[PDB]
């Protein structure tokens, strides 16, 4: 996680949609719903920067295998990474 | 379908708070947990939503993150706040209600409470005196326009009678509450909401307020205090 | 290219009859994210220029009777003459503006049976 | 999601006790609305879609459903004549198992892009279930639960 | 609304010259396009021109034998042919099409002129 | 699973296209055999008023999630649930 | 692939102990270049985007994604006036969370069939990282990492 | 589906699955069954059908086509009998000799389907309809468990 | 895995790209990148005569269940099929 | 290529009756085999069908559900056939086919064996015993058109040589099947299936029946002897 | 930037030689080692690539194919080769090269190591005498079309002072490495290219090599006397 990035910004305000409190109050139902954009909740990582400069250094060095995986394969929209990281790992361990 | 609370406490401003909401007679995994506070001269605050569902996922107002907890149990079917310093300026009764998770249609039930020690929307008169048998106008005024995508304003208007429970009357900007009057009607230009009282009874004086569900904190009214004079 | 062909070639139908004109597309012309599609109905009468009948294959334009219908997707399309009328006897082009070069179809002559 | 395993004779939602030897025992049912004791009829139940716009459509696959007494069949134009529904992609159609379909057309202004449903409740295309209305494909009214069968 | 000269007559193997005026609107930012109605023979784009880009957008079968240019000092769109036969006698329209942001310069429709003729001696 | 359903349907009347025999006989090269609607078979499963009247008030436990997960998601025909469910199930018990 | 572990406060790149108890902590968080040490002006950023031809855009799923104060929506017209970034895919729409919009446009001489990235970057996109610039959405230059979360 | 095992075993303890790199799937041709493959011989092998969904899968690695076949047909009519070619198809990367096809006028329908019941291989992706304008391989894939 | 087939043969020219050493050198960033045809890696097998046409006749063995499977399912492009593969492989195995 | 079956056997009511069709000189798992049973002058009725392939699947008539079970065993390549609950009428002869599971391509190979104990389809001519040199024509009508949408009919047609196997003629439409004399042809139509043979020989006598391949159960008609 | 080869590596015939070359300054992974060849004779030739990337996937030429083999140290941070099948012919010094497996920027700096017992380029001059305060130009060809379809020139020049390891002079056409001065500018479109030095200082003389990166197996040109 050495940082061969020149430089490393120590924290972060991150985006996420898996997390449910885009839609604690208001509604599921699509009819009565958020737009496009109220899907997203917020996030800060002021504390833990040797994490984040170490993940900018992990995004770095982590691309040309994504760049290559893609090129690679034939599927346009490639969803289904994690899904084959979660069989490598599985495989690896619980296989034979 | 019944909602019952905590009974009558009176706590140390170092004591924390630990209030129960009881549900009855419906689905307790599929509607929302809506707890508000009703302070005397400030009229009402939303202290939090809680959603009963297997992730039991909370939210809390920002002026009270990180003091108060919410946590559901199943097996009773129940749900249960602590806090964590009830300072003489929270000496307020706290109210449970249940809304349907699905759609904003407005809160439905509602319980008493006792704990002793965003969307700016203002309601424009502050009381109308009046005889009975007068109709009668009440509006409240919104800084942000709450009208959907959808067509339908998400404001909700509630009536509290002098110590009792809010009683829902209109949601989903128009529609009427079932059991509510025929009295009553509401129209919503999208900024500024009113409201047509057909006759003003007895039963009807109380406290009008109205609450967004446009955009969460769900902001409620100043209040607007009816009595017969 | 997008290359367009108009199956009925020369329709005849009497007053009062329902018209149908089909017209099918070499490459589907229906944008994907925006469910518009890019298709354009021409009615020309003989010395005139054409006009526009009724653009994004659904969209009826000001001043056209509500008799012209348009409807279909991707590759097929039609065009409804709901009622034929005395004055509706012209020529009928397609048009797709989905990507250039601007195709229009060979036409097909509508007339008085 | 709230996955229903199978008693030997009864269900239960949520224990080595449950076992599944393949992903066949794995089965997606489309239970339509009907079946929950819904009105039918065409006034009551165009109600319940309404007009939207700002979200777009998502769509799962079911892999079992059940016969549709009554199924929807929509083409609705505003005054311009223009087709207020999306296009059904490639890969939907009509639901495969209709008594009787309802040929519904209506004249409703379309405020909104896309129309959804009033309920939460899924339209049923096939063996898909998406949450948006179709142009001449005949849909149900359903939902999607996951179950695991017996051995 | 467009206009346009008259007919005209050309010898075999020359070039003619058909002019659109385009009075009305905004000369600046519009997608002039020019179709030729063969007689009884369907329609085809040969064209079009952005006066504020200045280069037309040649479709393939036109690109070798038709030059376009667009002026804004009198705000007039002319097209040329580089050499004139027999088949070309059809008539040339000019009017205001575009397509899904392949050369939209502005709105997708305008409307159409009275239409030159061209003819072979 | 309790039922809070108005009125529930006591019986079921279920078709499937994943039986395996579908176009039994007949024949499975594409270009012969049936339509597209003559892949599905049937059956009649009205076994308990345990299982049915139960699976409907399970649908309407479950339509809410849905409803989520698909709101988060940004697949727009997602076919990897029942996989996913799999997967999450198998590496429960098998996390190391 | 690389993946990345934490302990409590560092990252270890891919022990028995290393442990992961479900899917659902997997997460695919695509940072942008902001806080790189990559200039953020848009003569200089604009120099990062060439095209080419001949090559299959390819497009990945990153769950989370950084805040970004400098975000690109492009336009680009060719000399005769026609656009040539390609049209934008459906399920692909502008970057979330932007402070600042470049509506950088007018770049004549663009004389490919694709635009891609000559850092080897990805252009984020909503939850759709991507390695050709689509027309008229917004989008931020950065990169995707998978990672999984501690318990 | 049928698996394959590596002697070939189609299928146990003994036979590993160590990771997932370790499945493949193959697309070979029927070039090896010993078929003819000149124009009016192959032409009869396919069958305009209507109907039934255009079905493709994904293969990872194939064979050198000796011969591989490029349909561009017409209705007579003038319109494209054949579908338009859709998204990230390509045509067969390997092959040696392309045969192009002018066009067989009448057209009975829309999707084009193998008699025989072989695939058509495009690049990595073997699907059950004949696209327009892109070179194909008749054949078939095999799923296997490589070393 | 006997051939019924009339011909066998033994020569299997094979081309792939899932080695991920396809670009060897050259450039992995898709803008310097090779083409979309000069990704492939090749060889040839020379290991039996046996094995190759034995794959052709396992081809032969399996073209119908892989028609059955894809008539079954509507996902018009089933790029996941050695995902479902690698399920059922463990989970009969170590599953429950 | 080759097909035998269990010999005869003879039983009484109330039991179970169990016989195999073995097979050789074709891929077992590739084809389907089509059980029908004969009784005597009743023309033939289809049993059922099994597909060895992968994990066996094994449709039965509704006629003779909950009555019948066959399973095929692949280490001697046979399949078995089980009848239940034996009726008197149920005496017939038992018949295995070797229907190819790609298209429909008739029945070339049978076997013989007996026991002892919907699209419905007409034969409008019941019999038309003629002179040796004469052209002939036979007629079979259904109730719901044969028309496929790829463009061929599945009618089938086929030869019961007296007290031997059916004999396949004129399979899918109008194609011919090898080893059959070309004399033999016919015209499908869609609606009416004709089969007109240019000259009666000796050979050919014996009852000629129609198959409708389209949707299962796959009726037989009456027949004609000719 | 620093990279060292190994020591003097004197062999006898048929020994095997392993040679190291360290990383320092920069990130191992990343970037690619190719690993080339300059016998005593002017020609240059391409020994091999190795990416420490992962799994460290190697390329080897067609020339000396599967006699030789690389090989990757994660933690020292060093790449050493191994030639067994050692012969006179092979004698020679070998040099270390990184490139970045991003794109053909060129090659940033060599090592050098010694060692005792297809597009076909070619360059013009071959030889050429020089005078100070002039100009020079030199021309290099190939049989293929070196205008990649991102519309630059997969075309290098480096120089060899004399006795010394190479320099990298100009990569991508006509775009200079940091530390080349102004007087080293290359041009050219497609098939043909050249290096015209504005002037030729008398300082910078030594050979010239044209190099190509669109394919692999790589190639080297004849070089050019300055
Ligand atoms: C699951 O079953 C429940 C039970 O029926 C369904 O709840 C129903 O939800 C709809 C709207 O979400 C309710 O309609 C509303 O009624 C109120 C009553 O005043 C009215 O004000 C509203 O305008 C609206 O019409 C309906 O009442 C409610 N059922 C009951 C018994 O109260 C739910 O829809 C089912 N979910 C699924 C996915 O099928
Ligand atoms: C990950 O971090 C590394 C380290 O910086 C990045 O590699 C560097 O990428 C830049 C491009 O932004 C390169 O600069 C270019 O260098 C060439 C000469 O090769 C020069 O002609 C260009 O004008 C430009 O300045 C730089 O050489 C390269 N290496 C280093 C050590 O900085 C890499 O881009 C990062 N990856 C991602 C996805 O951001
Ligand atoms: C897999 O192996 C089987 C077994 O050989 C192959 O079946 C062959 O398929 C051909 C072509 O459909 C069939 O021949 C037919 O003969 C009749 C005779 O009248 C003719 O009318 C038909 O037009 C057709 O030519 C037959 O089922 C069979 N032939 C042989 C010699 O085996 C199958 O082709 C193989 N699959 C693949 C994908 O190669």
């Amino acid at each position: 996680i050495v940082n061969a990035q020149p430089k490393c910004n120590p924290n972060l305000h991150y985006w996420t949609t898996q997390d449910e409190g885009a839609a604690i109050g208001l509604a599921w139902i699509p009819y009565f719903g958020p737009a496009a954009e109220g899907i997203y909740t917020e996030g800060l990582m002021h504390n833990q920067d040797g994490l984040i400069c170490g993940l900018r250094q992990l995004a770095n060095e982590t691309t040309q295998a994504l760049q290559l995986f893609l090129r690679a394969t034939t599927e346009l929209r490639t969803f289904s990474i994690l899904n084959r990281k979660a069989i490598d790992f599985l495989l690896q361990r619980w296989g034979g | 379908v019944q909602l019952v609370q905590s009974g009558a406490e009176v706590k140390k401003p170092g004591a924390s708070v630990k209030v129960s909401c009881r549900t009855s007679g419906y689905t307790f995994s599929s509607y929302n947990i809506h707890w508000v506070r009703q302070a005397p001269g400030q009229g009402l605050e939303w202290m939090g939503v809680i959603n009963p569902y297997g992730r039991s996922t909370t939210l809390y107002a920002r002026r009270f993150r990180d003091r108060v907890t919410m946590t559901r149990d199943t097996s009773t079917s129940t749900v249960y706040m602590e806090l964590s310093s009830l300072r003489s300026e929270d000496t307020a009764v706290y109210f449970c209600g249940r809304l349907y998770s699905g759609a904003p249609y407005g809160l439905d039930v509602w319980g008493q409470g006792s704990t002793v020690t965003d969307i700016v929307m203002t309601q424009s008169p502050l009381s109308l005196p009046v005889t009975p048998g007068e109709p009668a106008s009440i509006s409240c005024r919104s800084s942000q326009s709450l009208l959907h995508s959808n067509g339908y304003n998400y404001v909700d208007w509630y009536l509290q009678k002098p110590g009792q429970s809010p009683q829902l009357l209109i949601y989903l900007g128009s529609s009427r509450a079932s059991g509510v009057p025929d009295r009553f009607s509401g129209s919503g230009s999208g900024t500024d909401f009113t409201l047509k009282i057909s006759r003003v009874e007895t039963e009807d004086v109380g406290i009008y307020y109205c609450m967004q569900g446009l955009q969460t904190p769900l902001t409620f009214g100043g209040g607007t205090k009816v009595e017969i004079k | 290219d997008i290359v367009l062909t108009q199956s009925p070639d020369s329709l005849a139908a009497s007053l009062g009859e329902r018209a149908t004109i089909s017209c099918k597309s070499s490459h589907s012309v229906l944008y994907s994210s925006n469910n518009k599609d890019f298709f354009a109905w021409y009615q020309q009468k003989p010395g005139q220029p054409p006009k526009l009948l009724i653009s994004w294959a659904s969209t009826r334009e000001s001043g056209v009777p509500v008799r012209f219908n348009g409807g279909g997707s991707g590759t097929h399309f039609t065009l409804t003459i709901s009622s034929l009328q005395a004055e509706d006897v012209a020529v009928y082009y397609c048009q797709q503006y989905f990507s250039s070069p601007i195709t229009f179809g060979q036409g097909t002559r509508l007339e008085i049976k | 999601i709230p996955l229903g395993v199978i008693h030997n004779s009864t269900l239960q939602v949520s224990v080595c006790r449950d076992k599944l030897s393949s992903t066949n025992q794995l089965r997606s049912v489309g239970l339509n609305l009907e079946g929950n004791g819904v009105a039918t009829d065409v006034p009551s139940a165009t109600k319940r879609w309404g007009f939207r716009s700002g979200v777009p459509p998502k769509v799962v696959n079911y892999e079992a459903g059940e016969w549709a007494e009554n199924c929807y069949n929509l083409e609705i134009k505003k005054p311009d004549g223009s087709e207020c529904l999306p296009a059904a992609p490639d890969g939907i159609r009509g639901f495969p198992r209709c008594r009787y379909v309802h040929k519904v057309s209506g004249t409703g202004p379309c405020a909104g892009d896309f129309a959804f449903h009033k309920e939460g409740a899924f339209f049923l295309y096939d063996r898909l279930a998406s949450t948006v209305i179709y142009r001449g494909t005949t849909f149900a009214e359903g939902v999607v639960a996951f179950l695991i069968l017996p051995q | 609304q467009l206009v346009q000269s008259g007919a005209e007559v050309k010898k075999p193997g020359s070039s003619v010259k058909v002019a659109c005026k385009v009075s009305g609107g905004t000369f600046s930012s519009y997608t002039i396009s020019w179709v030729r109605q063969a007689p009884g023979q369907g329609l085809e784009w040969m064209g079009g021109i952005i006066p504020s880009f200045g280069v037309g957008h040649y479709s393939q079968k036109f690109r070798d034998r038709v030059t376009l240019t667009a002026d804004k000092s009198t705000t007039t769109a002319f097209l040329e042919l580089s050499s004139v036969r027999s088949e070309d006698t059809a008539l040339y329209y000019c009017a205001i099409l575009g397509t899904f942001n392949w050369k939209s310069g502005g709105n997708y429709f305008g409307p159409w002129g009275q239409g030159t003729l061209v003819t072979v001696s």
